[PDB]
């Protein structure tokens, strides 16, 4: 019975699998909320530039 | 737990500096062996890195080829903590494409200083027991509660639809909301205080701070040469920092191995570098004695030139002794899990102190090889012979080049 | 038949099972010195122990460094990552000598990671706008709700209803494949393409095995592809370009593969970098290598050269051994290759002449080898062909004296064109 | 007649490579004149380079300066046909401020391997007899096409309307449907339109009517280099970098995996791979590295057969301070076969000369052949081929019908070659710069 | 410069619900309209990359700089 | 120009002449090897680095409600 599979069609004992990327999750990066806040200046030290 | 990604490389049985606490070294400890005055020196200046108050302070770790000086830069930094940044670059990593030679001396420098940052935020853990839209209740297996839902805390769990029976966590301060599965519930308080505690490298806030997405370039490169003013204005607000208490800053270390490569602008920009307040503590490494300076016609004792010279201070190592030879390969074999006999620990050691240590190290991992093909327990003399046989050495491999100097190209 | 290359006779390194070479095995002649210690380094390789570990083949051209490399790749097997390399392309114009370096030695460590795949597929019944949209199989109907961007995807592939999609949920990425074959008698002609209803169920969720490099996870997120947001594809805009990657991503990677490995969903798989024409880096490349073959992630790389006492680029007046540095050449070992025999020379023709499907007699094959005495053995192989040629020319299946003569003298060696010259 | 793009080069003459079934050469056959040895192992490469079973085969052109190395070359490009890639480049091309050496020796390397795809297709060819479309103010339509043998009406689906309103189909248009994706293209029409139609201001000629069945199995021929595949899987939009030349370095996981799918295409049926020749004239331009590249590029299976040409002698490697025969590693010299080229006699260079007037349609008296073939014996045969060429025109000026020897002389005085203007210079050496 | 900016939420809120995603800010202390002369450094250079490129531009192109 | 042997004082005295001048008056410290950008020609940088040593204070009334 496997070799009248066989010499059917070798799909029905190997499929052909549709070959896709793997896919990674993002590499998550901590910092700290001050880091985000640098150069952020107080509005009563800046001029009307 | 089989392959792990690090592997046994050559500094792997080195685990630190191996010293008391009067910095005493011992004789073998740690994975270190002999450079006994090298390694005092390299505890005492890991004490000053662990200080942190003086800024600028160079050592230059100089002696022969195998002699020990990326050893003791290992051992240091694995003595030091993990907390306290360690910059290890080569010399020749400083010639970017995408930078300029002081642009990549800078970014190395800023990485090798830290800005420790504690904060704390209000995080709820629990599992979902009614929703309404708004109300939510949540229990643990210790209390239960009953929260009035804000429009914008409803939009954040209408995106990522929560229903009853769900674990999930909420930042009570942003509302960001995970689903950790379905129901072990939480144990303990449903609402809890934590500090956090991130350590960011001034590197890290300049690339952060430099453009829109710019965290992005701290993982592919493609930082560009940072404008002036930007590194200005984060070290004025990273000085308000630590007058606020806000942060603390964490001197660490930049270690440039075969610093020989870098040339005459780099040396030259080195000489001011370590004059600012963040400098960090410069440890560099070099096998050249007397010899020319990249860039220029002028030989130096280094490959550096005087001016920096005068500003470090020069650790000398040692060549090995037969002993301190023979226990460096037991610490190898140690480290490989190989066993040898002590007649071929002998022949290994003559070896070593014959043609090269590396060369013994090399022929550890050979002469196992060869054992355990043959159904060996124990590396024999015949095994090192067979290896010494199969391998040749730098001198061995020179002399059979002279021997066949017609067949090479370009022999001279 | 495929095309037959420089190296398509080397099967492997012919070492018995003592790991003692054979004379004549696998392809290889002779060499047994050498063929027993990349015996030894392919057994290092397999133990899958020691990081970082060089080997340098130095010996005279033609004396089979690359097919003893190669012969190591292929005992290895196609498991083993195998990175061949010459010196000469670490010269980038995109990127430093160093990055480029460091990306070689990335690539050579492998990783086979077990990822779980649904996959989400059927005929399209309701497009609802988070969209609520049903799949159709032949087993049976199922509604599902799907994030925006998916609902995004399906507009750019411009599903409608009938349409038999492909959904990837663990990468959002949705295939049209057709409209279903039901659909296909209604219209006599139409420009649309009809595929059967899919047979197994709608959600299935498939265990596959994917061989990455280390290399690759650096570079997929280094420029990110997967990002399917407003920023993100406007920077996939930008031309593509090699990046210089940074220490704290490679940690990152690092990291993320120490996790897999532990959790078991992944296996990592150390192989062989080859750098060719070592003696074509310069300076500054060697001391870069001094440190990367001493981290405990370097994978095993082996090195040719065939310089005598010459000067490494990039220095003044320093001379080596082989064009590396003293102090390179004090961390690698070192396998000689020693130059052949006439015998070994007549073996190795006739093993290139079998290879190419060439038949040869023996008179012919005794003058083909006095001509390998002279010139040189590559030489000697090279005439093989256009002598065949002239044979299938000249209504003989078989390479005669006179062919190889008439092709010696329409063809000159290194050396007679150098003899003409001066 | 009428000035084509392609106008009579320094190689339009050369036809092949002249030679027999037995790879003998003729003195005189293809454009080509003497050199026996050097293209009878032309031949033999050509010949090397039809079997294609061999990969990576380097032959080295080597001779004097003006003996017909480049004449060989493109006698082989001729004799190879269109067929075969033959990508010839400059020794200086590959200097790039757009990619490394080693990368632009991969392109070129990649060009020079052609992949010939092969598909079967469903296309329907016939007349249009009769067009109906009916639109909401979903579309309907039906559409009859004729062949001669037989008349089918089609019932539209609406994508197929949608294709064929927007190719503005007509009765009487001869169209072609490929029924796998439903891209129309019109062949011509068969019959004019409605004479009482303003403006449609054509007599377009009309093909005649196709015949057989309406819809076939017809199998098509697409022929790709390795490049093209490369570049346009480089990218997102790669493309354009085809025409435009923007390819950066292509990562070399695109390259293998390309060179295993087009394996692949090679065990199944759906790929053939033509493998050509990469012809780098002047290669004494490369340095060390190209060189050095060049020795592991052709042990590759994926290497076409590499020719190259130079007439440098013992000299120095550029980037180097060693000196090696033809200007190239004895490295790389192992792993080539070299043909040499010798110089011609006085009956060689008039038959070269004789040709050279042949294509450039001037009639030329014997004793101007005799004068012209001394002078270039006497300066260089390129010489006398562009003494040819001025000659004609102070004929023409002159309303002559054949160059005499009054013209050559003519030419001779008024255009100098390297040894009289050199003498010249000499002469007047302190009026020229820096001596 | 009419420009306006929206500080987070009055403190005397917080307790509208027991769990919002919002920043509260403490009601100001002074007057309305406060009054303050200021002055600020800046350098000629500054002033050169300010106007290098264009900044803060709501089309497409200022967006994709 | 400040000649004189190494360590003699001269990036002393440069920053003691900072000090004297205050924080108001700009003061700034380049190498000559900062000239080498891969980004901008030498004169670029020393025009940019020229242009820093400029500053222009701005005195501005701040009125916000
Ligand atoms: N004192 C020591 N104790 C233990 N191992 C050592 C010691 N010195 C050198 N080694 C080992 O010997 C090898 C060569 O030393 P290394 O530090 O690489 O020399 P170099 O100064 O040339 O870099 C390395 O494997 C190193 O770990
Ligand atoms: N021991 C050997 N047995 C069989 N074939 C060989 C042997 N050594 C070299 N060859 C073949 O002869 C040619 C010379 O290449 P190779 O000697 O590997 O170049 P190199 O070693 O100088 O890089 C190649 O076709 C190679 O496959
Ligand atoms: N055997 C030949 N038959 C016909 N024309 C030739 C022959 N040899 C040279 N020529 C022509 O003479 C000129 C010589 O230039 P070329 O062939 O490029 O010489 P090289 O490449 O050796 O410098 C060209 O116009 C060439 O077409
Ligand atoms: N005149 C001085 N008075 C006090 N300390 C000085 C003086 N000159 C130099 N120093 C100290 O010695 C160090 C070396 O002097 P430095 O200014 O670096 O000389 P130069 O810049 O000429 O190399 C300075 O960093 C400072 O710590
Ligand atoms: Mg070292
Ligand atoms: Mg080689
Ligand atoms: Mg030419
Ligand atoms: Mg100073």
């Amino acid at each position: 019975v496997r070799l009248q599979r066989i010499c059917n069609h070798p799909g029905l004992v190997e499929p052909r699998h549709p070959g896709s990327s793997y896919v990674a999750g993002p590499l998550e990066y901590p910092s700290a909320s001050l880091i985000l806040k640098a150069l952020e200046r107080d509005f009563w030290k800046e001029a009307d530039l | 737990d089989v392959t792990r990604i690090e592997r046994i490389g050559a500094h792997s049985h080195i685990r630190g500096l191996g010293l008391d606490d009067a910095l005493e070294p011992r004789q073998a400890s740690q994975g270190m062996v002999g450079q006994l005055a090298a390694r005092r020196a390299a505890g005492v200046v890991l004490e000053m890195i662990r200080e942190g108050k003086i800024a600028g302070r160079a050592v230059l770790i100089a002696g022969q080829p195998g002699t020990g000086k990326t050893a003791i830069a290992m051992g240091m930094a694995q003595a030091l903590g993990p907390d306290t940044p360690f910059t290890a670059i080569a010399g020749s990593e400083i010639f970017s494409l995408e930078m300029s030679k002081t642009e990549a001396l800078t970014q190395a420098f800023r990485r090798s200083i830290g800005v420790r940052i504690k904060e704390e935020t209000e995080i709820i853990e629990g599992e979902v027991v009614e929703i309404q839209i708004g109300k939510l209740t949540l229990k643990t297996t210790e209390m239960e509660t009953i929260y009035d839902l804000g429009t914008k805390m409803i939009e954040s769990l209408t995106k990522d639809k929560v229903q009853a029976g769900d674990v999930i966590t909420i930042d009570k301060a942003t509302g960001k909301i995970s689903k950790l599965g379905r129901s072990q519930c939480p144990d303990g308080e449903l609402q809890k205080r934590k500090e956090v505690v991130h350590t960011v490298s001034l590197h890290e806030i300049d690339v952060i701070n430099s453009r829109t997405q710019g965290f992005l370039a701290l993982f592919s490169g493609d930082t560009g040469e940072i404008k002036s003013e930007v590194r200005e204005q984060i070290n004025a607000k990273v000085a308000e920092w630590r007058e606020e208490g806000k942060a603390e800053i964490i001197p660490g270390v930049l270690f440039i191995d075969e610093v020989h490569m870098l040339d005459i602008e780099s040396f030259s920009f080195l000489n001011r570098a370590l004059e600012s307040d963040m400098a960090p503590v410069l440890i560099m490494a070099t096998n050249r004695g007397i010899t020319r300076i990249r860039g220029t016609s002028y030989q130096s004792p280094h490959g550096i030139p005087i001016d920096l010279l005068d500003r470090l201070l020069i650790v000398s190592t040692t060549p090995y002794s037969e002993k301190d030879t023979k226990q460096i390969l037991r610490i190898r074999c140690e480290e490989e899990d190989v066993e040898m006999s002590e007649d071929a620990y002998t022949v290994l050691t003559r070896i070593g102190l014959e043609t090269s240590l590396r060369y013994a190290i090399q022929l550890i991992t050979a002469a196992s090889l060869v054992c355990r093909k043959r159904k060996g327990t124990e590396v024999q003399v015949d095994d090192i012979k067979r290896v010494y046989s199969l391998f040749l050495d730098e001198s061995r491999s020179t002399q059979y080049m002279k021997e066949y100097q017609d067949a090479f190209l370009f022999n001279e | 038949t495929q095309r037959i290359a420089s190296h398509s006779h080397v099967k492997g390194l012919g070492l018995d099972e003592s790991g003692l070479a054979k004379q004549a095995a696998s392809g290889l002649v002779g060499q047994e010195n050498a063929r027993e210690a990349c015996g030894v380094i392919v057994e290092l390789i397999k133990s899958k122990k020691m990081a970082g570990r060089a080997v340098l083949l130095a010996g005279p051209p033609g004396t089979g460094k690359t097919a003893l490399a190669l012969a190591i790749a292929q005992e290895l097997g196609s498991k083993v990552p195998f990175c061949p390399m010459v010196g000469s392309e670490v010269y980038s114009t995109e990127i430093k000598k160093t990055e480029v370096l460091m990306e070689n030695f990335r690539r050579a460590i492998g990783l086979r990671i077990k990822e779980t795949k649904e996959v989400y597929e059927g005929e399209v019944t309701e497009l609802t706008p988070h969209v609520i949209i049903g799949l159709k199989t032949a087993k049976g109907t199922k509604q599902l709700k799907l994030d925006p961007s998916i609902f995004e995807s399906l507009q750019k592939e411009r599903v409608e209803a009938g349409d038999v999609i492909y959904i990837e949920a663990n990468s959002g990425a949705v295939k049209r494949q057709g409209r279903c074959d039901t659909y296909a008698t209604e219209f006599d002609l139409e420009a649309e393409e009809y595929v059967p209803l899919p047979k197994g169920d709608v959600h299935k969720k498939k265990e596959i095995i994917q061989d990455v490099t280390l290399h690759d996870l650096d570079v997929a997120n280094a420029r990110p592809q997967g990002g399917q947001d407003i920023l993100s594809m406007m920077g996939q805009l930008m031309k593509p370009k090699k990046t210089e990657i940074t220490d704290k991503l490679r940690g990152e990677i690092n990291k993320v593969v120490n996790k897999y490995i532990d959790q078991g969903i992944a296996e990592l798989v150390p192989g062989v970098l080859f750098v060719d024409e070592v003696h074509m880096l310069d300076i500054e490349c060697f001391t870069y290598l001094h440190r990367a073959l001493e981290s405990s992630i370097a994978p095993i790389v082996i090195f040719a050269s065939n310089r005598g006492n010459c000067v490494i680029r990039g220095t003044e007046d320093i001379t080596s051994p082989h064009g590396i540095p003293l102090d390179l050449l004090d961390r690698v070992m070192i396998i000689r290759t020693m130059l052949y025999t006439p015998q070994e020379m007549k073996q190795i023709i006739k093993i290139r002449a079998q290879t190419e499907g060439i038949n040869i007699s023996e008179e012919a094959l005794n003058h083909l080898g006095e001509i390998g005495t002279k010139t040189t053995l590559r030489y000697s192989v090279q005439l093989l062909t256009p002598a065949n040629l002239l044979a299938k020319i000249n209504g003989k299946d078989s390479i005669e004296k006179e062919h190889v003569e008439e092709i010696s003298e329409l063809f000159y060696d290194a050396k007679s064109s150098a003899k003409i010259l001066a």
